RNA sequence: CGUGACGGCGCGAGCAGGUGCGAAAGCAGGUCAUAGUGAUCCGGUGGUUCUGAAUGGAAGGGCCAUCGCUCAACGGAUAAA
RNA sequence: GCGGCGAGCGAACGGGGAGCAGCCCAGAGCCUGAAUCAGUGUGUGUGUUAGUGGAAGCGUCUGGAAAGGCGCGCGAUACAGGGUGACAGCCCCGUACACAAAAAUGCACAUGCUGUGAGCUCGAUGAGUAGGGCGGGACACGUGGUAUCCUGUCUGAAUAUGGGGGGACCAUCCUCCAAGGCUAAAUACUCCUGACUGACCGAUAGUGAACCAGUACCGUGAGGGAAAGGCGAAAAGAACCCCGGCGAGGGGAGUGAAAAAGAACCUGAAACCGUGUACGUACAAGCAGUGGGAGCACAGCUGUGUGACUGCGUACCUUUUGUAUAAUGGGUCAGCGACUUAUAUUCUGUAGCAAGGUUAACCGAAUAGGGGAGCCGAAGGGAAACCGAGUCUUAACUGG
């Protein structure tokens, strides 16, 4: 399978199992939904019927008053009671096998290069960390919205992109699911291009 | 936590091959003199677990 | 996520209010009350939708009896003089007739008494 | 292929049951419980095995046997494992090497299972009837 | 094969070994049949090509035979009301 | 394994990780002040306790007001966040980034001063103790065949040619040296301080307490314990006039985008209570509706409102063999109020890989990658030794 460079006007090669294979929708979901879940903090608690401040004296004897019978101030079903099922602090985080990941990932760069939203380059860099140098490189190649993975982090490059919103840099290493996805585009260095076949295999 | 087996229930059960459970008949520990000698050879071989009682015995059998 | 309940629970006692309009006292103003009465207004339609087709043909015999027995037959000489001659004309068409066109409806009687004879 | 066009396979994600939250649900008021008694309550229900009383099942029937000790170091090879080893000499150190056997194993036996194609040197297991003639057939050879 | 929710209980030709009666064909795995009974646990006694916590033994355990309950509220809550 | 062998209780060996560190007295001689820690001064760094600078926008439309629309520009190692009369990278405060300490103080070095002793040699090697009897307790281990540990009571060794342990006990072998002591790190927690974060709450929620709340109030006392947030962008919080008791309250005027935003103040639901209009209703018997239906009013034959007269018709929930039931529960409205969460296990669906599948802690800046310690599966039979596509039973199976 031959990636079509846009700077150098070449070609460059790959694996067909990587960026050849079929978009497995079930697998890319899960793993995406995984991801999001891996994202959340979980910190939260209210007040069980135990921990609502008050004491433990019953409001009323048990009969003769005419009322309902009540045996705690803090009883759900009470204003200023405690919450029936008080949430706890929870860890949401999911389990993805190692080879679901690994193979989402190939699923998501096969259709980014069926859809066109793939780009190779062989070099992608600017002189001096200023915002203003990116923007006009990005608006040469007609991109906005992207997502930069190169082989090495050029320390120029990420200070350039830090305050552009719709930017992104990283390197091969760094690159996660719902990124490649979310990205109008995905640039790649020839050399970040070889680093990610390595990393899938 | 971890279910906890019925230890009793692992001292009288085994499970065998397909899934089921072998087990040791009742009334072979003491009064013996009185029963036959071909009641009592029945006896002597394990038995399977019926199928009403399978239910029960895999209850108390988490980790069999 | 707490979910407060007020905005949704405020459209459901609106929805049943709403089809208690005319009803008497509690019965239009109060949620408790005026939803027994919106129930019980649903079982009494569902009744009467069958009730309905009872009470017209009953109507519609009784009308067809009272013009037969001015031409001279009762209701029930009639029918079977209708049916001995092949007349397919159904009740609520027989007592619109007899009502509003008196002749058309002794051209009919005349019909029956002929079959019967 | 966007974050609002995935969609997950249909049948791998059923919604839960929801107990007690109106007629139409089929699990409102009593909440598939049933009306009254033991196994109604919040909290009800008996203990495993319990029979309502009768003497239960695993206490009416005999214990028997004994446990061995040492059938917790003894362990059995199949033919298939013997080309995993690494180097052609199969023993109880190459096997926990391999991963075919646990550290604290000390007497191992291989039986016809699997198929061996290479010839492989035995050495201080205990081998099958069968085991012998396939290991030897495929050119190998047993040392006790 | 019968009969039981189950635990179980019952009937059984025939096979191996060894036996009694009969000249022999044969009959005999208690009694004309259907009541005469008590699960499990815990232990006792004898046997045993099983086990034996460094090793040889041993103790203890297993397996086989057998013993101890008007647990009679007789599927037997506790050793003890 | 323990266990009225019930309910339950529940290891170790061994393996993978975090962290890692060893020393002294029971004593003399030599050699000496040598290691090492503690203290106290002094330096050098590095924090902490105030701070300094910090980019870039105008025109026009709507509007009470522009930060919004439209047009054309500019900054960005700064598009974190907050404010400003509606939603602001460029109005303001910040933010990235770059700097700052007279004085006090933390830390890590350095270097003084004080104490401490380092090394070699030769010796020494913790007694009412170990062990035992009796009674208890602790060990996963309930006295059991019960090792081991602690000791209230009564006793009582050997002491290196010696002694402890290896789960009753003995022999053999192996291993260790009690009856003196010190020791960082990996571990536990948060009254308190700073920063940041949340598929956490948003005034009956969230702290009991968003508000002068552990207050008011209750109790002899210990103690118990509330309710109660929002005018507006800005008070511009209504000069003056009128009725009224030099009232309360109101009507004007004025402010304001708005005063049914006027302080009993955003929005302003429902129960409940009124005024006005249309139709019905004083010869008529009951869950009050529903089916039929005249007349009247209204808006454009139809739509809306009303509903004379007439067929049918004993609420709901619960509990029950069965309830109009004279069985239960509810005065009404609004708000809240009940199958959850964690871990283990089995079955179904779905996805990955497949005779294999998968990692845990941990490492890592990493939702990557590493880590295969392990766990499940590909073999069973037998109480077990053991045998193994067979095995057990039995002297042996025609067998089971
Ligand atoms: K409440
Ligand atoms: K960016
Ligand atoms: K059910
Ligand atoms: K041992
Ligand atoms: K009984
Ligand atoms: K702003
Ligand atoms: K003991
Ligand atoms: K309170
Ligand atoms: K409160
Ligand atoms: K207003
Ligand atoms: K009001
Ligand atoms: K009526
Ligand atoms: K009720
Ligand atoms: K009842
Ligand atoms: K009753
Ligand atoms: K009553
Ligand atoms: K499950
Ligand atoms: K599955
Ligand atoms: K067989
Ligand atoms: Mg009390
Ligand atoms: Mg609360
Ligand atoms: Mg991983
Ligand atoms: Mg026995
Ligand atoms: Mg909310
Ligand atoms: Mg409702
Ligand atoms: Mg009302
Ligand atoms: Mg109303
Ligand atoms: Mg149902
Ligand atoms: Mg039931
Ligand atoms: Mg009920
Ligand atoms: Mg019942
Ligand atoms: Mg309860
Ligand atoms: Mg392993
Ligand atoms: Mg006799
Ligand atoms: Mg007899
Ligand atoms: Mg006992
Ligand atoms: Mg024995
Ligand atoms: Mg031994
Ligand atoms: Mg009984
Ligand atoms: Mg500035
Ligand atoms: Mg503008
Ligand atoms: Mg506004
Ligand atoms: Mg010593
Ligand atoms: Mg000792
Ligand atoms: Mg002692
Ligand atoms: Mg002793
Ligand atoms: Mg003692
Ligand atoms: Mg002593
Ligand atoms: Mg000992
Ligand atoms: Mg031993
Ligand atoms: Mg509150
Ligand atoms: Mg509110
Ligand atoms: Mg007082
Ligand atoms: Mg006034
Ligand atoms: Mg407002
Ligand atoms: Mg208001
Ligand atoms: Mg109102
Ligand atoms: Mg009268
Ligand atoms: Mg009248
Ligand atoms: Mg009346
Ligand atoms: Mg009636
Ligand atoms: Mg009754
Ligand atoms: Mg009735
Ligand atoms: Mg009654
Ligand atoms: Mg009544
Ligand atoms: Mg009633
Ligand atoms: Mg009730
Ligand atoms: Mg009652
Ligand atoms: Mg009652
Ligand atoms: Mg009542
Ligand atoms: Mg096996």
């Amino acid at each position: 399978m031959e990636l079509v460079l846009k700077d150098a006007q070449s070609a460059l090669t790959v694996s067909e199992t990587t960026f050849g294979r079929d978009f497995n929708e079930a697998l890319v979901h899960q793993v995406v939904v995984a991801y999001a879940a891996g994202a959340r903090q979980g910190t939260r608690a209210q007040k069980t019927r135990a921990e609502v401040t008050g004491s433990g004296k019953k409001p009323w004897r048990q009969k003769g008053t005419g009322r309902a019978r009540s045996g705690s101030i803090k009883s759900p079903i009470w204003r200023s009671g405690g919450v029936t099922f008080a949430a706890r602090p929870q860890d949401h985080s999911q389990k993805v096998n190692k080879k679901m990941y690994r193979g989402a990932l190939k699923s998501i760069l096969s259709e980014l290069v069926r859809q066109d939203r793939l780009i190779v380059v062989e070099k992608f860099s600017v002189e001096a960390p200023k915002t203003k140098l990116l923007a006009q490189k990005l608006k040469d190649m007609a991109l906005e919205d992207v997502l930069i993975i190169t082989g090495e982090l050029d320390e120029n490059l990420f200070l350039a992109a830090r305050n552009l919103h719709k930017v992104d840099v990283r390197d091969a290493t760094g690159i996660d699911p719902v990124s490649l996805i979310a990205f109008d585009k995905v640039v790649m260095t020839a050399d970040a291009v070889k680093q990610v076949e390595e990393m899938l295999a | 936590p971890k279910i906890k087996t019925v230890r009793g229930a692992a001292k009288r059960f085994k499970k065998t091959g397909k899934g089921g459970f072998k087990h040791k008949h009742a009334n072979l520990r003491h009064i013996l003199t009185k029963k036959a000698t071909k009641r009592k050879r029945h006896l002597r071989p394990k038995a399977m677990v019926s199928k009403g009682d399978l239910g029960l015995v895999i209850a108390c059998l988490p980790y069999a | 996520a707490r979910v407060k309940r007020g905005v949704i629970a405020r459209a459901r006692h609106k929805k049943i209010l709403k089809q208690a309009k005319g009803y008497y006292g509690a019965r239009s103003r109060v949620y408790r009350v005026a939803f027994q009465a919106v129930i019980k207004a649903g079982q009494y339609a569902y009744r009467d939708r069958r009730q309905r087709k009872r009470q017209f043909r009953q109507l519609w015999i009784a009308r067809i009896n009272a013009a037969a027995r001015q031409n001279g037959i009762s209701y029930s000489k009639f029918i079977n003089g209708l049916k001995k001659a092949s007349v397919e004309i159904d009740r609520k068409i027989l007592a619109d007739i007899a009502v509003f066109d008196k002749v058309a409806f002794t051209a009919l009687v005349e019909k029956a008494k002929a079959a019967l004879a | 292929m966007r974050l609002n066009t995935l969609s997950p396979a249909e049948g791998s994600k059923k919604a839960g049951k929801r107990l007690g939250r109106g007629i139409g649900s089929g699990l409102g008021k009593t909440g598939g419980r049933g009306h009254k008694g033991q196994k109604s309550r919040s909290g009800g229900g008996v203990r495993r095995g319990f029979e309502g009383g009768q003497m239960p099942l695993y206490r009416r029937l005999p214990k028997f046997g004994f446990t061995s000790r040492k059938a917790a170091i003894t362990a059995e090879i199949r033919l298939s494992d013997l080309a995993k080893v690494e180097g052609g000499v199969v023993d109880l150190n190459t096997l926990k090497a391999a991963n075919i056997i646990g550290i604290q194993i000390e007497f191992a036996k291989v039986i016809l299972a699997g198929e061996v194609t290479t010839p492989v040197t035995v050495r201080g297991l205990r081998v099958t009837k069968g085991a012998r003639a396939a290991i030897e057939a495929a050119g190998g050879k047993i040392e006790e």
